[PDB]
Parts: C-alpha cells; structure tokens; sequence
RNA sequence: UAUCUGGUUGAUCCUGCCAGUAGUCAUAUGCUUGUCUCAAAGAUUAAGCCAUGCAUGUCUAAGUAUAAGCAAUUUAUACAGUGAAACUGCGAAUGGCUCAUUAAAUCAGUUAUCGUUUAUUUGAUAGUUCCUUUACUACAUGGUAUAACUGUGGUAAUUCUAGAGCUAAUACAUGCUUAAAAUCUCGACCCUUUGGAAGAGAUGUAUUUAUUAGAUAAAAAAUCAAUGUCUUCGGACUCUUUGAUGAUUCAUAAUAACUUUUCGAAUCGCAUGGCCUUGUGCUGGCGAUGGUUCAUUCAAAUUUCUGCCCUAUCAACUUUCGAUGGUAGGAUAGUGGCCUACCAUGGUUUCAACGGGUAACGGGGAAUAAGGGUUCGAUUCCGGAGAGGGAGCCUGAGAAACGGCUACCA
RNA sequence: GGACUUUUACUUUGAAAAAAUUAGAGUGUUCAAAGCAGGCGUAUUGCUCGAAUAUAUUAGCAUGGAAUAAUAGAAUAGGACG
RNA sequence: ACCCACUCGGCACCUUACGAGAAAUCAAAGUCUUUGGGUUCUGGGGGGAGUAUGGUCGCAAGGCUGAAACUUAAAGGAAUUG
RNA sequence: GAAUUUGGACAAACUUGGUCAUUUAGAGGAACUAAAAGUCGUAACAAGGUUUCCGUAGGUGAACCUGCGGAAGGAUCAUU
C-alpha cells in the first residue's frame, strides 16, 4: 500500500492514450481509466480513486482476464506487485484406492488495489503472459 | 501404409497336458465323430468359454437392464439358429451349462452321418 | 511440422465418410473451402461411394470437367471440394438435386429435393460485425458474407439464403420453442424443439433439447442449428426425422419389414 | 541467430534444461536499428509471411503532434536530451521509442501566428473574425511558451523507428513535462 | 476360464526357495514340411559406412515461340494447327524413413489468443491517383534488358561457363484516362456589426503518430455565459444517434498530419451481338489470370490445469555474466528476461527440489490376468525430433530444409 | 441489470475423452481367421435395409445431494437486524 | 499395627480353551480366507557378507550407512520314534 | 553496381584447466567359490568330557584360549 510513491520510476508513468488536457479545468484533475473485468467481479473502489498505474492491472490496465479461474492461499508477498499462492490438492493413486497430499506454487501478479498478506485466500484469473513465469492476476481477496 | 489386418486365435490348450481323466475324454469326442486333432475339441471349447463369459456377464447385470436384454436376446437367438440350444431352454440360464459336444454334433461331419448317405462318420 | 500437410491417411479421416479401412492407404483430403476438414462430404466420396455413379477416382474427375456437378449454383469442378451441412448438390443432368443432411446416426445421407425448393439454403450466422466504411455484415456456417442484413439479426440465428444472389430472404430468431437441428456432439443428427438454455457466463453456453417423443437431452450451443419453428420446418427432413430410436426397438422396427 | 525461445535459460526451479529442438526460424531475432540523426537512410527488411518492415537509420525529421490544439507538423529533430532506459543512448543521440528529444518548433510558431496571431514569447477582414472567434486560447502554458523563444521545443518519440521507419512524437505538456524537466535540471 | 505338483526327514507340523506346468502381435535357433486364405520382415549390436541405378517435376482454349522443327494452308500478308528449347508461374516445407536426443521436456486429455502470422480455397470488397494536378500527356495502351537461338572458345574433369549479335511477356521497371453531391478549411469584396460573399484546395485505400465518439438504473427545478436550428427572439424543445462481448484502448467512424509511398488491371481465350449523325464510331456476353482489405478454410506459434520410470552411496539448488520480479526500451508476426539499462533480493525444496541413470521418443495400444495387478509399446494411427556431428543462412506463405546452400570437425 | 456472496474433500447425472484396436448387434468370406458387406423383384425399366451399440481411470466443465470427514464466524463484542 | 469385604493403579502367579498358533505354547501370541481400530520400524532361499566400495562420526579400537560378481539344493522354530 | 573493407550479434571448430562412464596393468597384494577319498590336530553337537553363546579386549600353528560384563537358546521353572 502507501501508494508506493507512484512517480519514483525513471520514466513517466501514465495510462496510454488517456489525455488530461491542460487547456480545460474540472474536478478530478487527472482523468483515470478503469474497466470491469466481468465474470461477476466488482472493481474495488481503490482502483476507481487510486493513483497507481500498474500497466498489468486487471481494472486499470491493458490486460484481460480469460480462461481458468483458480483459488489459492498466499504464502509469499516479498516481490513487487507479485505474490506466490499455494494450491493444495489430493492426487488419487488407483492401486492403493486412496489419496496423496500435493501442492503447486503459482506466481501471480497483484495490483495495488488489493492489500494481501501471507495466509490470505485469494482467487486468481488467467491472463496473457505477464512475465517469464506469471500468467495469472489476483481478482478477489477472501481472507484477512 | 494400409490398415493392419485383424487376426485372432480360436483355441486354447488345457493347463495340465497329461491328465488321464481328460486325455481319454478327448479321444472319446474325436472317436465317433471323426476328428483328426485335439484342436477341434480345443477350438469348440474356446467359444464355449466365450459364450459362457458373455452369459455370465449378462446375469450379473440387473434384470430389465437394456444391455442385459439386447445382447441376451442376440446370444439366445444366435445359438438357437445354429441349433446347439433347444427352443425350450431360452431362459439365458441354461446356456451356461449347455454341453461340450452340443456344438460338435451340429457340424456337417455329423449331419452327413445323421441324415443317411454316409453309413459311417469316417466315410 | 515444417508446413501445411497435403495428405490424409486412412484411419485418420472422419468416421462418418464410411470409407473402408482396407483397399487403399490414403483417403481424400478435403481442400480448403467453406467447411472444416472433419465436417466435409467431399465430392469424390459422395459421387463414388454414396450414389455409386462413379467407380474409380479418374472417372470421378471426368464427371466434374464436363461441368455436370454444380454446388450451390456454382460448378465447383474440384475433386475434393468440401461440401458441408445443407449444401445443395444439384446435377443439371438427370434432373436431381441433393441436400446434405445428417441422418439419425450422424452420417451424411442422400436427400433428394425438388427443384422448386432446391434454390435456397439455411445458414447459421456465426458472427455479426461492422465492415469497412461502416457496413454491417453477417457470416454464416459456411463462410458466406452478406452485407446490409436486417438489424434484428443477431448471433446464433439462422438465415435463409437466396442461393442465386448474395442477399437473404428470411431469418429465424434463436428463441425457446424453435425447431433446432443437432450438428455435432454426441447427439448429432437429431431435431429437438429447443426448451431452455443456461447462460454460463465465461464459456460454453449450454442448452436443453427435447425430442418429439419427449426424450430430452443436452448439447453445447455450438452444436445446435435452428431450422424453424415448432411443427412446420423450413427444410425437408430426411427419413427418421431425428428421433434417436433406440437399438432395442431398432431390431423390432426392422423386423416388421423384411 | 538471435533467438526468443525459452528452451534455453533455466526454469523457475533453477534447473538447467537439455538442448531440444535446435533453433527454429519462427522464433528468430534481429539487431537494433540504433537510429542516429541526419542523412536519412532507411532499409526495408522482410518479415514472416511477407509484410516487410522498415528499419530506419539516420532519420532527419518526423511528424510531431500537438495534443492541445490537435495539430501535427513535420519538423527537424535536434537531439536526444533524456532517456529512461539508458544514458548512453543520450550521449550517442540514438532515437528509440519514448525518447525525450528537442525539435526546431518553427512550423508551430508560424501556425500559431496563422491561427491566433497574437504573439510567441515577448490584415484582411477574414483574419480578425477568425482570431476573435479563436479567443481564450493564447494563454496555453508559461513554461512551453518560454521554449518557443529558444526555438527548441520538447517532445517524446511515440513511434518505433526500428519497426515502422517513422520517428513521430508529441510535444511534452501538462505535468509530465515538469517530471522530465526536473530530471534534466538534476545535475 | 478363482485348480497346482515334485525336491531337506527314519517318519515329520512348515511363508522356503529350486524345479516342473500354461501363454506371449517376445525374439533367436534346431529338426521337419502337402494344400487354401492372410501376413510381419536390418528395430535391439553400428542415428556405422556406402559403389550403382532410381525416388520432383509440371500447362490449358485461355502468360511469352520467326525452331534457320513437323504437317496442312486457302480461316488470315502479323499471329493464331502441333510443338522441342528457354523465360515466366506454381510445386519441390507434401510424402517417405528412423527413434539418436529428449524425464514437467516431448506427449495425453483439457483451455486461451482481448497475445499473433496464415500462401491456397470460399463470400464479400477500390468512380476518388493526369501533382503549380488550363499542354506535364500515348490512354484506341508507353520503356529496357535478356533467355532460348547464330557464331567464336577454354580446360583431364562437373547439371562449369566466357566473349560477340538479335528478339518477346502475367520478366523488370514506369504510367493516365470515369459521374456527381456534400463537408471542411482558407479566403477576395460589399463593409456591416444580425453580417454574406466570388474563387481555390483537400476529403479512396495502404503505413505511422497524436486527439475524439463508440452513452445508456430514476424523476423535477435555480439562474448565471451567449438566444441555439424557428420565432408571437415569450421560448414549445422535443427530433437529436450509437453495435458486440462475461469483460476492452473492441469493431467502426471523425480530426490534424506523415510515408524513402502500397493497392486502386498497359494481361490472356472464345462468341461475336445491338445502335445510329456508316465512323474501323458508340455500346456489348461467357470466362481465365492478377489485386488492397475483411471474413472463411487449410494451418502455425505461444499458452491454462493435472498426470511420467529408477535412485538420498544426489539435501539443498539458482543468481559469477539472468536467477525471481518492476519500469522503460530494443527485437519478434506477436505475449514474455527473449535481449539491453537501472532497480529490489528474490524464485524452487523432505508433498523428494537440484543432481545422477535409463539396454527412455510419448500416447492410441500389446501379453497375461476371478478381482486387484505385473510386464511391454523401435514399429501400419496421432504428436515430436533428425538427415554423419554442430553452427549459420538464401529463397519462399510456410524450412534454420539438408535427394537447398556456406564454413569447421570426422 | 442490483449488493451481498464461508470455503472444501466426497458422490449422482450430462456433455467431451479421433480412427483402428477391445467387448458386442446385423450380415455368405463355401466354414473360419476375416471383410463391411449385402439383400430383393416380373432380372425387361429396377427397389431397399445397413455400415449399430458399449467401455474409456485420473484432471477440467455443467449439474443434484448434502450423511461422513474438515473449515470460518458473536468473548477486554470495532456482533446483527434498523 | 493387624482382621474382613470392596475398589483404583502396579510387579507377578494359578486353572481351562469357547479362541489363536506351524507346534512349542499363549488372557494374549485371542477378537485374522466370517481376511480393515491408529501408527512406527524391519524381512523376501541358504552363502558370498555385515565383506567390497563411497560417504559419515571417532584420538584410536571401531560405530552408522551398505552392494555386486560369483556360488548352490543343500542348517532348523517345532515336535515324533529310535 | 562486383571485388574489397569497419564495427556488431550468432557462433562452428581448436588449445588450456575443472567435472562426468567404459577399457589397458598384473610386476603385484589380500575374499567366496568348485572338489570320490590330502595333511595337522579334534573346536562345537551328550554335563561333547572346561555348559554353550553374545559383546568388548588381549594372546595364540589351526580350530581356539583368557579376563570382564551379559543371556538361557542349560545341565536349575523347586527349600515357608
Ligand atoms: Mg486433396
Ligand atoms: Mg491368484
Ligand atoms: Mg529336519
Ligand atoms: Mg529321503
Ligand atoms: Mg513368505
Ligand atoms: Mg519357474
Ligand atoms: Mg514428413
Ligand atoms: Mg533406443
Ligand atoms: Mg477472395
Ligand atoms: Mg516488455
Ligand atoms: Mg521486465
Ligand atoms: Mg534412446
Ligand atoms: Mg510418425
Ligand atoms: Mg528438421
Ligand atoms: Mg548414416
Ligand atoms: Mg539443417
Ligand atoms: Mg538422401
Ligand atoms: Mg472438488
Ligand atoms: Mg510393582
Ligand atoms: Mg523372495
Ligand atoms: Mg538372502
Ligand atoms: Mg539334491
Ligand atoms: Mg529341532
Ligand atoms: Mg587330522
Ligand atoms: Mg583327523
Ligand atoms: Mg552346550
């Protein structure tokens, strides 16, 4: 959180093709572009009135959510705007007629519109490749 | 290239080779019905096993099961057409224990001997 | 890899062509056309195996180069030209016209149709978009593009095609109660009087389908082809009328006439 | 040549992969344009499926757009003054996308006189009625006004010279200009 | 088709294990061999090496023919019959063969492209371009080279080629001709102040940049800034116009420009018909080939989730110089550490990481099985890889291609 | 269309799991292995049935149940209805 | 402090087998072809051999971990008669 | 518009060191084996003529012998 001092990058950060005309004056001095990702997911009020950029944000960015939807438990928040969630499941071995505890770690991008800490339960949405290993984006936090 | 040609084996040898209770019985079936090999009896018992296997899988299924009735009717009719099964035994429970020589006696070997004009099975 | 493939081995063709597995290594590969590869008639199969008009592949070729066989009013003298669902295969000679309709078992059946109504076809609209210069258009299930359509035409509808000009004559909206055709899926080849569909936002819209004998079944939205209103259809259904008559009563029915 | 595949460098677990499927063509790469200033020299490069691309070198001018008044002019490019990606791009005056540059700004000065005509810095009856109607537009912004007197405006290259062969941009204005100004003065 | 039997003792109660027994699309070998149908076949060791000969070329009515080629003309004094050669256009990226490499890799089932290219089919789809665009102009169609061919040669030799002389195009390279109407800009002048003008230019598509529209859950009033189409200048005020997705900066449209400037037919065969002011006058069909964009089809690339044999006598690994993420940029057809600069110190791991072995290409499947299972799958189908080992690249839609080229190694 | 929505494991049903192969329906290779053929007429004109069905673990999708086994809530009430 | 009755926990003993086991025996070695309370460790013919090898601990003696090639129908847990 | 040439990325191939499996070496050294009849003794099986066995240590031609502690698989289920 803390708005991460949005303009500390070496380049200027802005939503592309979103013009704030200096000639005219009105409320909400900087125009903000946001979208509803759909699939019954509400855009948090943090994104509507925030000051972050997050090109890869699902609400105020150029990415779209489409494909698999997963649920996972947060185990890491150490990276910048990226978290790792744990996805536990049981794998069936037919020979012994019984199960096996297994897990898979999933690196997932997290927008400043969400404040997540280790131990949360979040659901994630598939997007286009975001990084070498990231293909998902956090859309809802269901814990504290 | 072209599709493979499907082929299958039509007989199975008994597990115990030298057992007198079966050795002489085999020579009995080949005795008065003119067979040159044990593979004739071995052949007949192979689909006799297959018939029983299909029949056993039918009785396991519930009554009025469409699959039980459909292939049940087909199996009961197809043996009745051949004649190895009498018309009275059309209950799908008498097909399990039909006989080992019921199939063999329906062969053209026996029919030529049954309906005169041969006066011996070896002729 | 390394490029598009130009061969289609046998045992790899769609099973509804009823090509025997023996007697030849290859099967006719459909050319690129208005229909997909698996959902394809192509004429060499139809003119040789279905109608038995031609015996060999060489005399299949001879028939087309005499401009006898024409598809949808166009000659289409291609040996492996892909013919798809309800493409009007008309022959100027022998004064017979065939329509491609799925039979009860999901295979293509010969459906002779009268010349009067062999001059149109129904098309399921796939997408509706805006062309260049703001000209709306629709795309049917066989790739046709028709400009300036009725504004009320939306996705999943079916449109009657004049089959002499690119313009449209009539259309049917995709609503409950309409007579529908099953094109694809497990229930392929059935007519099913649509009842209800479940939205399933995100993907794979589903729909419930009920037979004339009250036999209901479910298939994906992509596999249903609306062909008119309940009762009177806009096309001549083939023998069987899409009932999915069971195997147990199929032997009973075929035993009646022997 | 240059590859963009991932069968090379290690997976997320850190494991080294084996060498499978030696480099394919559909995953190639090429060298940068490294576009300099002056003596326009543009080479065309063939790409996948035809669709040959433009590899601009040594470009002279470019179409620069003024967002406030919605106009674009073809102006001479002076040089590169700031680059977020690498400072060495600035010293070599190499132009890439999102590069802060200086332009001569002469066509805008004549256009401003031809459209409003008040002044920069410091006859017929058709002239004044157009200017009178186009009022309340000569007070655009103080900092950009002082740049015209210098004859060097500020711009950001919004195009990709190595990809499209054109070096097009827009004049910095609003508050993003202040961000670039403070970094330039931070010396 | 849920079966066992012999072998430790003088005789014995008893998982032993050995042996016997049956099967094998499991091989090899020995002996023997009459008939019909059917049929695998240099996989295992050596993805070891190869003589030789074949295995990719191709034309119609419809691209180019003075063969100093063949026949007949009598349809023709330009040509139109057949047609070697060659130019051109496609194809040669398919098929076929093998399984060396390969262990979250390939592959299988299942997702996405709102993250991309797509020759070929199929449906649509360019009135706008004579550029100081009133002589610049051929628009009843314009320029050049050259093959084949003739002639002169070089070598032991190659599907080696040089010099001299012609000639064509659907070769290469230029290039105009077809309505309007409407909107914007500039703008002469009368000169009004309420203001209208003659006249000029631009407004297809293709590339790039910036900006704008692409709305929409409810209903009424206050005046300020100027009335705003028409006014009884009181103001009635509405008509105003907006598609799709679960979701978009989507489709599409609008403005300013930009482009070393894409496309917008100087092409071919057949039939030859109508109209008059009967001029080689104006209109005129059936096609073929080509062409921008869009959609379709044949595809491709990347990608979601879960699943793989044995080993800890492999317990920590990765990040020197990419290892994980962020920002920006280059590159790609595109997303993406794919690469670069800077920044943060991350990412995987006893739920078996990482490392090592495989006589491991993976599946559909095969053998044997009461039930549960065990073993195998080089190999007729699907996907992947390779052309002696690597690397690199031209052409092309499509190849890192090998019966394509270049280099090193053997 | 609206703001809320405790999350699971499990099980039923449905769609999908290429073809060949497996089990299996029908049917003249003379029987059979096979194959998907074929059969029927006055055989002068021709007519017609077929080329089924089933199995296909696990994972993903849709859907009903909610026993069993977990999970969370109102405890120095920043609890709910309003 | 003794006596009697009872009880909870403990070291044991006595009798019998409805039960188990291969017998010897066992109130646990029972509740196991009528085969499932939870959980840890170990074994797969006898030897070669607790050897070889590589790690690891130890000052050392050695401990822990731990094969293969090769060899071959040949000693008892238990009882019976001599 | 050929030869030639600058810098760069891809990078074959080669040299030098580190790390990964099969083959030479038997000049050697110390284990199993297989065995119709070897030699020296007689260690165990009976109270095997000193009960046996285990661990640890030492000694010895060889089995083995001894000390210490332990076991019963002993030769004692037993001295109110
Ligand atoms: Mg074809
Ligand atoms: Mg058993
Ligand atoms: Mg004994
Ligand atoms: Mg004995
Ligand atoms: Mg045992
Ligand atoms: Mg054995
Ligand atoms: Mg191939
Ligand atoms: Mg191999
Ligand atoms: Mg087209
Ligand atoms: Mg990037
Ligand atoms: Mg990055
Ligand atoms: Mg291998
Ligand atoms: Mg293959
Ligand atoms: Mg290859
Ligand atoms: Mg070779
Ligand atoms: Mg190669
Ligand atoms: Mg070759
Ligand atoms: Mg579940
Ligand atoms: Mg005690
Ligand atoms: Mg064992
Ligand atoms: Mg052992
Ligand atoms: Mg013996
Ligand atoms: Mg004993
Ligand atoms: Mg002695
Ligand atoms: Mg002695
Ligand atoms: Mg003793």
């Amino acid at each position: 959180s803390t708005e991460l001092t949005v303009q500390s990058e070496r380049a200027f950060q802005k939503q592309p093709h979103i013009f704030n005309n200096p000639k005219v004056k009105t409320s909400k001095r900087t125009k903000r572009w946001y979208k509803n990702a759909g699939l019954g997911f509400k855009t948090p009020k943090t994104a509507i009135e925030g000051s972050y950029i997050d090109k890869k944000c699902p609400f105020t960015g150029l990415v779209s959510i489409r494909g698999k939807i997963l649920t996972g438990t947060v185990v890491s928040t150490k990276m910048h705007r990226t978290i790792v969630i744990r996805r536990a499941y049981l794998h069936y071995i037919p020979k012994y007629n019984r199960y096996e505890k297994r897990h898979k770690n999933v690196p997932v991008h997290v927008s400043p519109a969400f404040r997540v800490q280790v131990g949360d339960i979040v659901t994630v949405g598939q997007c286009r490749p975001i990084s070498k290993t990231v293909r998902f984006n956090v859309v809802k936090v269901s814990a504290a | 290239p072209r599709a493979p040609r499907t082929y299958s084996k039509t007989y199975s040898t008994p597990k115990r080779p030298y057992e007198s209770s079966r050795l002489d019985a085999e020579l009995k079936l080949a005795g008065e019905f003119g067979l040159k090999n044990k593979k004739e009896i071995y052949r007949i018992s192979f689909q006799l096993s297959k018939i029983r296997r299909a029949a056993r899988d039918l009785l396991t299924r519930d009554e009025k099961d469409p699959k039980r009735l459909f292939e049940g009717n087909a199996l009961i009719r197809r043996l009745v057409r051949v004649g190895v099964l009498s018309e009275d035994k059309k209950k799908l429970d008498y097909v399990l224990a039909l006989k080992v020589e019921d199939f063999l006696e329906r062969r053209l070997q026996t029919q030529v001997y049954k309906l005169g004009l041969a006066k011996s099975v070896h002729h | 890899a390394r490029g598009p493939k130009k061969h289609l081995k046998r045992l790899a063709a769609p099973h509804h062509w009823l090509l025997d597995k023996l007697s030849g290594c290859y099967a006719p590969r459909p050319s690129a056309g208005p229909h997909k590869l698996r959902e394809s008639l192509p004429l060499i199969v139809f003119l040789r195996n279905r109608l038995k008009y031609a015996l060999n592949g060489r005399e299949v070729k001879a028939i087309l180069m005499q401009r006898h066989v024409k598809v949808d009013g166009k000659v289409r003298t291609d040996t492996t030209y892909p013919a798809g669902f309800m493409d009007v295969i008309t022959l100027d000679a022998t004064n017979e016209n065939f329509r491609l309709v799925y039979d009860v078992k999901g295979r293509f059946a010969v459906h002779r149709i009268t010349d009067e109504e062999a001059s149109y076809k129904l098309g399921k609209v796939k997408k509706v978009q805006l062309g260049k210069k703001g000209v709306p258009y629709v795309v049917t299930h066989d790739g046709r593009t028709i400009r300036y359509p009725d504004p009320n035409i939306k996705v999943n509808d079916t449109v009657k095609i004049d089959l002499a000009s690119g313009k449209i004559t009539d259309f049917i909206k995709f609503d409950a109660g309409k007579l529908v055709y099953v094109t694809g899926g497990r229930n392929l080849g059935r007519i099913g009087t649509i009842v209800h569909k479940e939205r399933h936002d995100g993907g794979f819209d589903l729909v419930h389908i009920k037979d004339s004998l009250d036999n209901t079944f479910v298939t994906r939205l992509n596999n249903v082809f609306v062909i008119g209103e309940q009762g009177k259809p806009y096309i001549s259904l083939p023998k069987g009328k899409g009932i999915k008559l069971s195997i147990a009563e199929e032997r009973d029915r075929r035993r009646a006439q022997q | 040549g240059i590859s963009r595949d991932s069968r090379h460098k290690r997976s997320a677990t850190g494991a080294k992969r084996a060498q499978f499927r030696k480099k394919r063509k559909f995953e190639l790469g090429r060298q940068p344009a490294n576009t300099k200033i002056g003596a326009k020299r543009i080479h065309s490069v063939r790409t996948r499926g035809g669709n040959k691309k433009y590899r601009a070198l040594r470009i002279e001018t470019g179409n620069f757009s003024w967002a406030s008044e919605g106009i674009s002019k073809k102006t001479r490019i002076a040089g590169v003054v700031y680059h977020p990606s690498n400072n060495e791009l600035v010293r070599t005056n190499t132009l890439t996308k999102a590069a802060i540059v200086q332009i001569d700004a002469t066509p805008f000065r004549q256009w401003f006189e031809a459209h409003y005509g008040q002044t920069l810095g410091k006859k017929s009856k058709n002239a004044e009625r157009k200017w009178a109607a186009r009022a309340a537009s000569a007070k655009i912004e103080s900092s950009v006004e002082s740049q015209f007197s210098a004859g060097r405006l500020y711009a950001c290259i919004s195009s990709r010279p190595g990809q499209s062969g054109r070096c097009d941009g827009y004049i910095l204005e609003g508050e993003e200009l202040a961000f670039y100004l403070r970094r330039l003065t931070a010396k």
